[PDB]
């Protein structure tokens, strides 16, 4: 919107090419993760921790 | 445990799933606190094979409700047990009686 | 038979203690019950609830 | 203040001709135009309002007025 | 109806009613107060039931 | 900045939180609505829990 | 000078809100209620088999 | 800061009236509110030195049940009517007093012979009302300096409001210092006779309950 | 009259390891109580005591795991160090440290011991290791204070904290458990009625009944302090 490439283009900042989607703990929870478990579909190059 | 109860827990308990019970009595050889290792009587053994139990027991794992399911062995290491006799109280069960 | 058993131990007959005020620290008249009732927890915990 | 609103009642009738007035009175101490009369205890606007109503020195009338004096001057403002 | 809702339901009338009885015999059975103060003082400070 | 702030809960929103919440009822209900008493409006207290 | 059951207690507070209005009503229902609460307590009405 | 407990402020002592008074404190640590507040009002209420008036003979009847002429206070009432008479007296231990008085209006607390010692403190009390001619009134009135409260029965005897309290309630509710929410907030209330205020009654129990600490406390 | 007659701290009656009473003899008509509640409200509140509070066993991520060769889980071990009564002399946090290898129990009597560091109950049961060769080693960090400090409050402060080894004990810090005085006919040569006060106590094995009774009667008159020559 107007003002905001105003914002951009005072500030040399480069917009983000891709979005946050991240998975965060629901609101309020603590807790200890006991166990996490990846499924990588049949074809796709398994990352580090998988 | 119930302090005041009324005997139907026992039951209750083993008569469930929760409890791990001794399918073959025997004596314990080796208790972790994720196995039982039963070393089987030389007569409920069967003619040839090497008798001795070995009993998985169920650590932490979410449940339908999201509570816990456990078992932890009330047993102790080199004592004995018999046939149809509870190794690992399961969640809520206090040496194989329902403690809710 | 439940007064017997509580013969059997030292405790009164009448289940009836007297017991003290923790903060004030004077008896309360007319002695009251103390048992253990075995109480369960029920899963309506208020953390699922707020 | 303010637990009840029984004597600023008393004093503006009707009991929800109160809840206007007081509203009114308010959104004039809090759309930056004026100034509480009776000493603010801490109070937020509302309870200004309602404080305002209880001595009788608030009601419809006296805003109306008042309305009309500061719109006058606004008229008196034309040099 | 008019009558009132905000009634004091269960604790508080069984402590209105145990305070606002009488015993035929207690400490203080028949001795004058000089008025509800002292009523007060009589019954914390152990001396009358 | 604001929205991050009352986020990371820091000692200042809950002395804003005491002063916004001052004189401001809110409107208490319970479930099955049968009268019009069953909707009344109270003044919060900040409480723990 | 009565007993002060309930209906008493409730009456108390009706003949209070149609001499005295609403504000002393309302000051003498909590004060009625601390005053229910604390001697309830002191006096450990608790039940019982016997 | 294992042996640093938050003192309180005494934030307020607002007083309604001379003999009232309501003396509030904030914070205490939790669970201090009661603690406090307990000690200081039995020992305000069981255990506070005061004088005050013992027995009376009046000259009518010795017998608590009697009848007396012209007098619309029977016996009982005018004892009730000294209970009340609230009186400082210096190192003098027993002083008996005479109050016999002529007239027809009320007998007040100007009525007393005013002795060395002894003072007053409300002279415009009470004492009996009286009849249409001369007079008909005499007492030996005794006051004694004791402590705390001792019925007649310990004991015309009267009941000994030795203790110049007539009245402490406190009442513990949550204070709130910033981050720690749960903290006692005590709410003293207090009456006296007159022959001292509130605000030194208060003073005067806590140093009671201190001396009678001093074998232990540290420091 | 006398004005007063102040107590004073006479017998201290050791009747076991744990618990013993105390007894003041010289009190008024009336004290006995106002004393007597007041002591047991201090001494069960506020007593300085020395609970674990902190754990870190070896090849331990969390505390919903269990090593091996011991038939605990660690969240076992975690409730089993809490009831550790121990006492420091000059530090506030001191860090314990228990190895132990080879089948059978692992009492408190397996752990390092140090200086000033003393361990009331060596019978302490901490886990059964039950292996030939399974071994355990854990820090346990002893930390010291008042009151009760569960875990959820003691997630804290800022950075350096922490690794994702470290384990939470909720802190219990208070070495007395139950509290029970009565006063009594003291009978003092020449007077008629005096009370006694037995302020029978009933500890971990942390506390010094005189030093309980002690710091219980400064902390009334440190609060009382305010009262008296009130602002």
């Amino acid at each position: 919107t107007p003002e905001e490439k105003l914002l951009r283009a005072i500030f040399g900042e480069k917009a983000s090419d891709v979005k946050d989607s991240s998975l965060r703990v629901p609101n309020g929870v603590s807790g200890t993760v006991i166990d996490v478990q990846v499924f990588t579909r049949d074809g796709v190059e398994k990352d580090k921790r998988a | 445990k119930p302090l005041v109860g009324t005997g139907m827990e026992r039951a209750v308990a083993v008569d469930s799933g929760v409890t791990a019970v001794a399918k073959r009595g025997g004596v314990v050889q080796y208790v972790d606190a994720s196995r039982i290792v039963i070393k089987v009587n030389e007569d409920e053994m069967y003619p040839g094979e090497a008798g001795i139990d070995i009993y998985n027991l169920t650590k932490y794992t979410r449940s339908n409700q999201n509570t816990c399911i456990n078992q932890m062995p009330c047993v102790s290491l080199g004592e004995p047990v018999e046939r149809g006799d509870v190794l690992a109280d399961g969640p809520s069960t206090d040496l194989g009686e329902l403690a809710l | 038979e439940i007064k017997e058993l509580l013969k059997l131990g030292d405790l009164p007959t009448s289940g009836q203690i007297r017991l003290y005020d923790g903060r004030t620290g004077e008896q309360f008249e007319r002695p009251v019950t103390v048992g253990y009732m075995y109480m369960l927890k029920l899963n309506h915990l208020v953390d699922d609830k707020m | 203040a303010r637990v009840t609103v029984q004597d600023a009642v008393e004093k503006i009738g009707n009991r929800f001709d109160l809840v206007l007035v007081a509203a009114r009175r308010a959104r004039q101490m809090q759309v930056g135009g004026k100034d509480p009369l009776v000493p603010e205890e801490n109070d937020k606007t509302t309870v200004i309002a309602l404080r305002e109503i209880e001595e009788g020195l608030i009601n419809n009338q006296i805003l109306d007025v008042r309305e009309r004096q500061e719109q006058q001057e606004q008229e008196a403002a034309e040099l | 109806n008019g009558e009132p809702i905000i009634v004091p339901s269960q604790d508080v009338v069984l402590g209105l009613y145990y305070m606002t009885r009488d015993c035929v015999n207690a400490k203080g059975e028949g001795m004058v107060l000089t008025g509800p103060k002292e009523a007060e003082r009589l019954y914390r400070s152990g001396l009358a039931s | 900045a604001a929205k991050k702030m009352v986020e990371r809960e820091e000692a200042v929103v809950w002395d804003i939180l005491d002063e916004v919440i001052r004189e401001h009822p809110v409107l208490l209900n319970r479930a099955p609505t049968l009268h019009r008493l069953g909707i009344q409006a109270f003044e919060p207290v900040l409480i723990e829990g | 000078n009565q007993a002060l059951g309930k209906k008493a207690i409730s009456k108390m507070l009706n003949t209070c809100y149609r001499i005295l209005g609403l504000k002393p009503t309302v000051i003498f229902a909590d004060q009625i209620m601390y005053t229910g609460f604390a001697y309830a307590a002191r006096s450990g009405a608790s039940v019982g088999i016997d | 800061s294992v042996t640093e407990f938050l003192k309180p402020r005494l934030v307020d002592i607002e007083q309604v009236s001379s003999t009232h008074a309501k003396v509030t404190l904030e914070p205490l640590e939790r669970g201090f509110g009661h603690t406090l507040g307990n000690a200081l009002r039995r020992i305000l209420l069981s255990s506070m030195p005061g004088c005050a008036v013992t027995e009376v003979e009046i000259d009518g009847v010795l017998h608590e049940y009697s009848t007396k002429e012209g007098v619309q206070e029977d016996i009982l009432e005018i004892l009730l009517n000294l209970k009340g008479l609230a009186v400082r007296v210096q190192g003098k231990d027993e002083v008996i007093l005479t109050l016999n008085k002529s007239g027809i209006g009320p007998v007040t607390a100007a009525d007393i012979t005013h002795d060395g010692d002894v003072e007053i403190v409300k002279p415009q009390h009470v004492i009996c009302h009286l009849t249409d001619e001369n007079a008909s009134i005499s007492m030996r009135i005794k006051v004694q300096r004791g402590r705390g409260y001792v019925p007649a029965s310990t004991r015309l005897l009267v009941d000994a409001c030795y203790s110049p309290v007539e009245r402490i309630a406190y009442n513990v509710e949550a204070a709130r210092v910033e981050q720690r929410t749960d903290l006692d907030k005590l709410v003293i209330e207090m009456e006296t006779n007159g022959t001292i205020d509130p605000e030194e009654a208060i003073r005067r129990a806590a140093t009671i309950l201190a001396e009678q600490l001093e074998a232990f406390v540290d420091l």
